[PDB]
């Protein structure tokens, strides 16, 4: 039926039937000539990597399928895989290859990630802080993960202060301190609606006193750089 | 016959650990000296030295050795928050150099067989750190894939060496923090595969002394797993599987031998091949092994004098 609709239509519809049927590498292969963005084809794929996360074993199967008629790029002899991991490489695969906007890629995967929940997993986790903490920020507040909000600061804090400042991308003659007071506003004003649970309380406690210790050692810096650049 | 062989070390500095391989053939080193020697048998028993290499600045801890399947792989973790894949060329090659981790890589134990090429490291700072190599050939690629955070000083990790497929992988994780109040310093960790996550399943709130060494026994297909915790004395536990989800499955945990008969800090724990006989070590100088009968009652079978000779 697709096939004939196909017979007589356009570009932006073709793509619609072939992300439907699950035809990706086809899709992302059309998108770049008619110069669309990649975001219809990785929000699809994103889709199955979800749906395999949690679901039965025909489905299982039919993505070990349909990988083939896609392109994954090495054999790897790993028993725990199975078809669902398999997928997962082929997505982050062709994501490597056709990069454009990093903005752009990322959001939409992680977005289709959270369509029911999902706990991500670290690599990818350090790869979004070394490039885009905010938004990594701004997602998390969007599904309520206070917790890992505030570890999130805290680890930024800790990069700024030079500890393991490569996995956030900090360069740092100090110049780079761009600190997102906004989200920390956001989260704050959350932790303080229900106000019921006393872990919570005290997490932000210990957190505020941590930036209040992070913000005069900042000050100390400051002074000290200032004086010497007279 | 319990024989006694004198074999020249040819060491300059103090030996730390040395590990047979998998067929028992193959043994590794590590000594003082940063250096790490590799001694090979013969047909005949006697042992020659065949490669010396220096490694690390930072003192070594352990040396484990991979399964033969995927080549003669060795791994070596040390004070300097590293832990190098070494391989030979045909002299050993350092293929990569973990460094994550931000404290002392204290234990790295490489993962059974059937999950993969999976290197584990644990630091002082209270992360586990799973790696995997995608490919065997390639060995300088290792992507980290699972950070488990214990919230205690890591000392030990040890695997499930289970290959059912109803046990899913688990890994034990122990802490040696001389924790005044903190009871609970063997925690268990069980992977959940719909979160494709590491998750904490029973905690051992039993041990609340500084764990110094802990390691599984093979399950052979039965139902309940063995696990053995080295503190201030020697102590086995049980942990069956209650019944059956979304979750981990909780586990019913039995004390059933505690022996503090070294009247001193056990600091080792090893099973034989076959899980009948574990042996341990202890300030007294002594290994004591612990066999049970028929009755399921342990009891010590042998002790060792300091200067070689066997207790009589």
């Amino acid at each position: 039926s697709t096939a004939a609709i196909a017979g007589s239509s356009a570009a932006e519809e073709m793509v619609a039937l072939l992300v439907q049927a699950g035809l990706f590498d086809t899709a992302i292969s059309l998108c770049q000539t008619f110069k669309l963005a990649l975001t219809s084809v990785f929000e699809g794929l994103a889709c199955k990597c979800i749906r395999l996360q949690q679901g039965g074993e025909a489905a299982q199967a039919e993505a070990w399928e349909w990988l083939a008629a896609n392109q994954l790029a090495t054999v790897i002899t790993t028993k725990e895989s199975s078809a669902t991991d398999e997928a997962w490489r082929l997505m982050i695969s062709y994501l490597d290859k056709y990069e454009a906007k990093n903005t752009l890629y990322h959001h939409c995967i992680i977005n289709k990630l959270l369509s029911h929940g999902v706990p991500l997993p670290n690599w990818l986790i350090n790869r979004y802080k070394a490039m885009d903490a905010a938004e990594l920020l701004r997602l998390y507040l969007k599904y309520d993960l206070l917790e890992e909000a505030a570890e999130l600061v805290l680890e930024y804090v800790d990069a700024l202060l030079g500890k393991g400042h490569q996995y956030f991308g900090i360069q740092a003659t100090s110049q780079l301190v761009w600190f997102p007071y906004s989200a920390i506003d956001h989260l704050r004003q959350a932790l303080g609606e229900n106000e019921s649970n006393q872990h919570n309380q005290a997490i932000l406690s210990k957190l505020q006193r941590k930036m209040d210790e992070y913000f005069q050692k900042l000050k100390k810096a400051t002074d000290d750089y200032k004086k010497l650049v007279q | 016959m319990f024989v006694a062989r004198s074999i020249a070390a040819d060491h300059k500095d103090l030996i730390h650990d040395v590990s047979f391989d998998f067929h028992g053939r193959r043994m590794a080193t590590c000594s003082s000296d940063q250096s790490v020697k590799v001694w090979d048998k013969s047909e005949n028993v006697n042992w020659h030295c065949t490669a010396s290499w220096k490694t690390h600045s930072g003192s070594v801890w352990r040396v484990t050795w991979a399964h033969p399947e995927f080549g003669q792989v060795l791994a070596s973790c040390s004070f300097d928050r590293t832990a190098a894949v070494w391989e030979e060329i045909v002299h050993w090659v350092k293929r990569t150099t973990l460094v994550d981790s931000r404290t002392s890589v204290t234990d790295v134990k490489f993962a059974p067989k059937h999950m993969g090429l999976m290197l584990a490291t644990c630091s002082a700072d209270g992360v586990v750190r799973i790696y995997e190599a995608p490919d065997v050939m390639n060995l300088s690629q290792w992507s980290l894939q699972h950070e488990i955070s214990c919230k205690l000083s890591c000392s030990c990790i040890s695997w499930n060496p289970s290959s059912s497929r109803a046990h899913s992988p688990m890994i034990a994780v122990g802490s040696d923090d001389s924790s005044p109040n903190i009871m609970g310093k063997v925690q268990i960790y069980e992977y959940n595969e719909n979160t494709r996550k590491y998750a904490k399943a029973e905690t051992l709130m039993s041990v609340s002394d500084p764990v110094h060494d802990i390691a599984f026994a093979p399950n052979l297909g039965r139902s309940f797993h063995i696990l053995a915790v080295a503190t201030k004395d020697v102590r086995i536990f049980t942990m069956k599987p209650l019944r059956k989800s979304g979750g981990v499955t909780k586990f019913e945990n039995h004390t059933v031998a505690q022996f503090d008969n070294h009247n001193s800090q056990v600091w080792r724990v090893s099973w034989n091949i076959t899980g009948t006989v574990l042996a341990s070590s202890g300030d007294d100088g002594t290994v004591r092994l612990w066999k049970a009968n028929y009755m399921d009652n342990w009891k010590c079978i042998g002790v060792l004098k300091g200067d070689g000779n066997p207790v009589g």
